RNA sequence: UAGUGGCGAGCGAACGGGGAUUAGCCCUUAAGCUUCAUUGAUUUUAGCGGAACGCUCUGGAAAGUGCGGCCAUAGUGGGUGAUAGCCCCGUACGCGAAAGGAUCUUUGAAGUGAAAUCAAGUAGGACGGAGCACGAGAAACUUUGUCUGAACAUGGGGGGACCAUCCUCCAAGGCUAAAUACUACUGACUGACCGAUAGUGAACCAGUACCGUGAGGGAAAGGCGAAAAGAACCCCGGAGAGGGGAGUGAAAUAGAACCUGAAACCGUAUGCGUACAAGCAGUGGGAGCCUACUUGUUAGGUGACUGCGUACCUUUUGUAUAAUGGGUCAGCGACUUAUAUUCAGUGGCAAGCUUAACCGUAUAGGGUAGGCGUAGCGAAAGCGAGUCUUAAUAGGGCGU
């Protein structure tokens, strides 16, 4: 019945309107207060502005550069090696599934749980702990 | 199970039919469908499109009247509306998994409340409205929703002029009409169609 | 996206998963005054204070 | 959906102008004066529910006092005379016996004198 | 986001992915595009036919109350004396052109594209400026105002100062549909749009009246009834204006300045109180009189007398204030929307959740590109349940 159903208690609220009456609580000012900047149309203090003291983001030094070398990096957890088909974890095989982005060339494998099955990594270079898991739990690490 | 009128059970999947009736979900699914059909065509007019009203009607001081700046202001008589609204869309995003759980929740209470009549096959022969009226007199129904696998050209030309009888498809049904009409009439071709569509 | 960050605070504040890093200050261009106990206690990379989190996380558009 | 507010404003004006009838001049017929004289006439009706209880208590006392001097006491020695014993009769139903039932009042006064207080 | 930027306010790419659309031809002379001659298709400027109902009540008048029946590829259209699938016009459907109008296409013709001939005052260079996301900056590249100047495919110029090695293209001559942007004007629809202070400035003879030397500004203005049946005739009046009858009508307190007809404002009757009494004009007690009563330990209206009592809003440490504002009434008149993001409430699936454009028999379904997660530390390379600093594997920071 469309004459019956309604939502859960608390799921909908009713958008309090400032500027109506005196019993509603928000009458005659709307929760703003009295005279000043944050009481007027467009009383927006600029984000980061302090009042005239030298702000934080103009007192501290600039401290680095950005590596364009690591715009091509990704990494795969050991637990996600069971999420591919064919048991040949190539470079394009991880792009066949949605486990990795496009335009990604160099991939590692680190230790983040149990592997799951018997695969053959090639084209990708695992860490010290991941290589001690795959070569021990029935896999093979070739190129 | 779903007792077809030719007296044979069918043993449907018990995840679609016979489920818990969450109605916070169904209320949200019928609001998003019913609001998504509204075309939004308003146009009021702000103080910048009302024709004229460029210059001050008198000086700043010395006149006695209150400080006015233009004629086409929201306080004045011929002025413009102060929060005039351009046309816009009304469309909520409902998830694909969330649209389907409202279907598996309203297709359970139609089974409990016995609004659902499953038939062997429903087929008319010539497009003529008085032939279909006599066909629905066999089942004893009135103001019914006809859900079938494919809307036949003979069946679609009938029940356009007919008053309270509507004909749909499984991929043309919606969470309003399954709640709206008095009785829902499905065929055995269509109850299998809700298996791969819902679960 | 209609939310542009500030370019200065993206160079003064790198973000890790334990807050916001920032380099210390006062260490440039007059250094023969200061004491070695004071120089090496400004060499590290600290993390931001709780009074300053909700100020910077509005300058950086994280709100 | 434009709403015009000319039919629910009128019902609230007639509800004010009904409480404010019987008043002098423009207090009973124009609205921007008759709203002040309904709020003010509601504050007075709140204060004077307390002052009602003070204007009869000051009237009961001044009738016992006149009635008990005619028999040979004061008011203040009568109340100490009744509370040597426990006659336990309040001011509302002594100032009734002072006017109407005058012979029963004299039979009370003699017992306060017999109470020697 | 990388960059850019008094490195301030800010401005902001590309590479790579996903879609819509699908043609490349010539300087040996081409597709293509024009303009006529042509043969068919497609609609377009007017139309035509177009299903099915009776009795009975109340009413001024039946579409309504009743009791039945029929039509349907036509059942929520309009309007007829009140609410009509079946009374009228229409609708679903079917057919329609002397003659023009185009749109695709027929196969011819006249052209044209078209500059002649693979590109010289051209590339590059030097000061001065612009455009590149790029405010002389290690400033590449495209442009042109002044001044100059080459190699001739064993050449050339690109790959963000510069140089060697590799890769990739042929500059100084041209032509090209489609996806695309827009609406002064048309037609068909549709509305959680307006309903005469709204909606166009304009429902009314509106860019009019009026205001200006001019450019220019710019209003107010809807409604009798189903049908004029719009008042023959009589009496007062200036032979008028206006009334009093009489007649029409369901109804003239529907009579043309006409549906309903409120508030401020002004009156006329009836009841009760006031001409020896001082003030935000009310409130608590209260005599008497009046009306209806159910005859008054009821109701209504006046209120002699008497106690307490210096309006409302806004600004302020503070207002009866000789501080602000308001002549009263009736209409309108002030926290909204869109796109991004954070926190709570309530929901879906869950180490996984979800798609944007765009397709679609179009609120379904497809589309997982992309995003946020499942692991951090470091300025970085890098290494990873650890990592950075350090001679230290010593401590310590951050993390599980
Ligand atoms: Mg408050
Ligand atoms: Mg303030
Ligand atoms: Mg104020
Ligand atoms: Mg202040
Ligand atoms: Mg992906
Ligand atoms: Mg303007
Ligand atoms: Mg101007
Ligand atoms: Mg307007
Ligand atoms: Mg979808
Ligand atoms: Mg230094
Ligand atoms: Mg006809
Ligand atoms: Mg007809
Ligand atoms: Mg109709
Ligand atoms: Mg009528
Ligand atoms: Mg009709
Ligand atoms: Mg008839
Ligand atoms: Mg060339
Ligand atoms: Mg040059
Ligand atoms: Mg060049
Ligand atoms: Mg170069
Ligand atoms: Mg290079
Ligand atoms: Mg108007
Ligand atoms: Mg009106
Ligand atoms: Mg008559
Ligand atoms: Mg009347
Ligand atoms: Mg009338
Ligand atoms: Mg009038
Ligand atoms: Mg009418
Ligand atoms: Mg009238
Ligand atoms: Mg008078
Ligand atoms: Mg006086
Ligand atoms: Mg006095
Ligand atoms: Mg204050
Ligand atoms: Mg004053
Ligand atoms: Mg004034």
């Amino acid at each position: 019945q469309l004459n019956d159903l309604r939502s859960a208690p608390g799921a909908r609220r009713e958008k309090h309107r400032p500027g109506r009456g005196i019993g509603s609580g928000l009458g005659k000012t709307g929760g703003r207060g009295h005279k000043g900047l944050t009481s007027r149309s467009g009383g927006k203090v600029a984000p980061g502005f302090e009042g005239g003291q030298q702000p934080l983001h103009r007192r501290l030094p600039k401290f680095g550069f950005v590596s364009l070398k690591a715009m091509d990096r990704a990494e795969v957890r050991t637990s996600e090696l069971a999420k591919v088909e064919g048991d040949v974890v190539s470079l394009q095989t991880l792009k066949d599934a949605n486990l990795i982005n496009q335009h990604v060339q160099r991939v590692k494998v680190m230790l983040s749980g149990e592997v799951g099955r018997a695969v053959t990594l090639k084209g990708i270079a695992a860490t010290k702990g991941a290589r001690a898991a795959i070569e021990a739990a029935g896999g093979k690490f070739e190129d | 199970q779903l007792n077809v009128n030719g007296a044979q059970a069918i043993e449907v999947s018990e995840r679609t039919f016979g489920g818990e009736f969450n109605e916070t979900l169904v209320h949200q699914a019928v609001v998003a469908y019913m609001a998504g059909g509204r075309q939004g065509s308003k146009a009021q007019k702000t103080r910048s499109e009302v024709s004229g009203g460029g210059k001050k009607p008198w000086r700043q001081k010395g006149t006695g009247r209150a400080r006015a700046g233009t004629i086409r202001s929201p306080i004045w008589r011929g002025g413009g509306t102060t929060f005039a609204a351009k046309p816009r869309s009304h469309e909520q995003k409902l998830n694909k998994k969330m649209y389907r759980a409202a279907l598996r929740s309203i297709l359970a209470e139609l089974v409990r409340l016995d609004r659902l009549v499953v038939v062997a096959d429903f087929a008319v022969d010539a497009p003529k409205t008085k032939g279909l009226v006599a066909k629905l007199d066999t089942l004893g129904l009135k103001d019914v929703l006809i859900v079938t696998d494919g809307v036949d050209e003979n069946l679609y030309l009938a029940a356009r002029n007919l008053a309270h009888v509507d004909v749909r498809d499984v991929q043309g049904s919606d969470p309003v009409s399954l709640i709206a009409y008095d009785k829902v009439l499905v065929t055995v071709s269509a109850v299998k169609k809700f298996e791969e569509l819902l679960g | 996206p209609k939310m542009k960050t500030k370019s200065g605070a993206a160079k003064r504040f790198k973000k890790t998963a334990g807050g916001l890093k920032h380099k210390h200050a006062f260490k440039s261009h007059i250094l023969t005054k200061m004491t070695t106990k004071r120089k090496r206690q400004l060499r590290g990379t600290s993390m931001l204070n709780k009074s300053d989190v909700a100020r910077v996380e509005r300058s950086l558009r994280l709100r | 959906a434009r709403v015009k507010r000319g039919v629910i404003a009128r019902r609230r004006h007639k509800k004010i102008l009904k409480l404010a009838k019987g008043y002098y001049g423009a207090r009973s017929r124009v609205f921007r004066v008759a709203k002040q004289a309904v709020i003010k006439a509601g504050q007075y009706a709140y204060r004077d529910r307390r002052q009602r209880k003070r204007q009869f208590r000051a009237l009961w006392i001044a009738r016992i006092n006149a009635g008990a001097r005619q028999n040979g006491l004061s008011y203040s020695r009568l109340i100490a005379g009744l509370k040597k014993a426990a006659i336990e009769i309040d001011r509302k139903v002594l100032a009734d016996l002072a006017v109407n039932e005058k012979a029963a009042f004299t039979a009370i006064v003699e017992k306060a004198k017999a109470s020697l207080a």
